[PDB]
């Protein structure tokens, strides 16, 4: 990066560090978000310069955000939840059932 | 007869003081460090205009 | 992102707004020593509690 | 079980965060200094230029 | 496990009526409650079995699930590898970085398994521009005793589970007058654990991926309901009826 | 930490009041000096009983 | 409950002040700072034909 | 929130003064030791059983 | 050392979740009163007990 290029690239790494602060403190504000996942952030770069060898490139640039999980997990313990509600229902309605003639 | 339902009506609506206590300590905790996690920033916001 | 800090200020605020709610919101509870007092707070409950 | 299955791998907690916070604060102040150290090469060029 | 976790307190519970039941031979609720209770701890066999099985199920699933995540990722790789080169040599600084992140992706062959690639000598500079910049000599890839892998694509392996019966095939070709399938050696950290767990080999004959960890567990669990279910066959059969007719069973001349 | 984990300790005090009930009416079994009060207790018991 | 309503949007709160508090401020600030830099240029402008 | 904070927390007294006056009303009724104490509670039980 | 100071923060995150986690498993004899609570953490004695 040139000298105005060095000037943002620095720059640009203390965008992205507000950019990764500011997805820590919405994870933060998600810390009560009982239906929230792992959303984070990845990072590139530029510019150009020359000996031989190699591709070459230089700077600093933000790339996007992402999640990913055992997403049938979710599945997994998803039917867990309906049996749940299955038998608890049931439960309570034998109580309701034996309270009528103790 | 009504006993039983007394007690059920009860505890279809019963607060367990403690438990929701604690969960305000998760909230309040919580709560608290947000807040600083905040100040942290707006500190953050001001420094660097050196 | 650069308005959105502006707006991050209000969201610092607007997301301990959501706490400042969540804390009393406990609190009537706490005072009426209820799971729910609204008639939205869950309807089910409040139907049977009818 | 399934109860468990929203706290240690990917549904929200407090821990995590608050110290990952922590890096980019480092981050982002060692990042300050640098471009402030910047605006003297700016300097020495000018003059130099002059 | 723990004392009450059904199975065991069952087995008790389905005692307890008989010493009632013994006490009183004819209080027909025994039975009525007995032959419930008993019969939920079948259902937890049933149960259990279906826990099991099903996670076994979603274990072979991993397999698809797995091949198709790495397959991508195995073209996704070899595709990096493209963007290094050219018709011509290029300049030093970046690509080095480039690589990393795709060598993390070696890694996850590690991770996965585990695979390498040749590295040696060779000249980045022009001065007449008649010039390559290239893969193999750097990176050229061999994996689980086979070694064919192109320095920048996927080729084709497969898996399938039939259209009739329906169940999981795996294949490969090539082109060198000679054309064999996938199946190598294959096994590794991930790679290896569901392979190893799953059942491995395939006897069509026995409709079963034969030895699986999980899979001879099953076995196992079906080796003690088979056996308690002939003892209370011999008990039950003990018991007085007034005609017997037999289960009908196959080749039974 | 965000899947497996933060809620369980949530669950304790739950699970705490659940031995907190579970005692209770193991101390009404043990202020009436009886067995069982309810259906779904022992069957043998009622059985046994009626 | 109507007082409630008037108080859930009405008249004060800590945080709410207190961020337009820094917000302005650090807007005062950033002000001052370029002002100051288009000063710098009247002595640039005035050395062009000085 | 705003003018919430200015009186929920005088709310929250107003709310003690009347559990207190409760709590130290049925103080009363057990000092007493009657179900109620004037005309003005329960006027049918406080007539008739005069 | 160098490229371990960015990782190094994590470290110390690695070992405040260690101690997260070690806490917590106390937490199972905590509420459990035994020695272990899980058959992998020692398959003999829970079997033997059987």
């Amino acid at each position: 990066m040139g000298i105005f290029g060095t000037l943002y690239t620095g720059v640009t790494g203390l965008k992205a560090s507000e950019v990764q602060i500011a997805t820590t403190g919405n994870n933060i504000s998600n810390a009560n978000a009982t239906f929230y996942t792992r959303q984070r952030v990845v990072q590139t770069t530029n510019g150009y310069i020359t000996t031989g060898g190699v591709q070459v490139g230089t700077g600093t640039a933000v790339e996007s955000i992402v999640r990913l999980h055992d997403e049938y997990s979710y599945y997994k313990l998803k039917g867990a939840s309906n049996q749940l509600e299955y038998t608890k229902y049931m439960a309570s309605t034998l109580q309701e059932i034996a309270q009528r003639f103790p | 007869l009504s006993v039983n339902v007394q007690s059920i009506k009860s505890n279809v609506i019963d607060v367990d003081y403690g438990e929701a206590m604690m969960n305000l300590m998760q909230v309040q905790l919580a709560y608290q460090a947000s807040l600083k996690a905040s100040t942290t920033i707006s500190q953050l916001s001001l420094l660097n205009y050196m | 992102m650069r308005i959105t800090n502006k707006l991050n200020f209000t969201n610092s605020v607007n997301n301990s707004m959501g706490g400042q709610s969540a804390l009393y919101q406990i609190s009537q509870q706490l005072a009426s020593g209820l799971k729910i007092q609204n008639s939205y707070e869950d309807a089910s409950t409040y139907i049977d509690n009818t | 079980s399934v109860y468990s299955e929203y706290q240690s791998k990917s549904g929200v907690n407090t821990n995590e965060e608050l110290a990952a916070l922590i890096q980019y604060q480092s981050s982002y102040g060692a990042a300050a200094k640098i471009v402030s150290t910047v605006d003297q090469m700016l300097d020495t060029l000018l003059g130099l230029k002059s | 496990d723990l004392q009450n976790t059904g199975i065991l307190q069952d087995l008790e519970n389905y005692n307890k009526a008989w010493n009632d039941f013994a006490s009183n031979p004819n209080e027909n609720a025994t039975k009525i409650a007995l032959v419930k209770a008993s019969q939920t701890l079948t259902e937890s066999v049933n149960n259990t079995f279906a826990t099991l099985d099903k996670i076994q199920k979603k274990v072979n699933d991993d397999i698809k699930n797995t091949v198709d995540e790495i397959n991508k990722i195995g073209e996704e790789i070899a595709t990096i590898n493209k963007q290094i080169y050219g018709q011509e040599a290029l300049p030093t600084e970046h690509a080095n970085e480039l690589r990393d992140r795709r060598d993390e992706l070696e890694l996850t062959l590690s991770k996965l398994v585990s695979a390498v690639a040749s590295k040696n000598e060779i000249n980045q500079d022009n001065r007449l521009d008649t010039t390559i910049t290239d893969p193999g000599h750097q990176y050229n890839l061999s994996i689980e005793g086979f070694s064919i892998v192109d320095g920048i694509n996927f080729h084709p392996l497969k898996l399938d589970y039939d259209d009739k019966n329906k169940s999981y095939s795996i294949y490969y070709e090539t082109p060198d007058e000679k054309v064999r399938d996938l199946t190598a050696k294959i096994s590794g950290g991930q790679l290896g654990a569901q392979l190893d767990l799953r059942g491995r080999n395939y006897s069509k004959s026995e409709g079963k991926y034969e030895d699986g960890i999980i899979q001879g567990y099953m076995d196992s669990l079906d080796t003690f309901a088979k056996t308690m279910i002939n003892e209370t066959n011999n008990l039950y059969a003990s018991s007085a009826k007034s005609s017997v007719t037999s289960d009908y069973l196959s080749g039974l001349k």
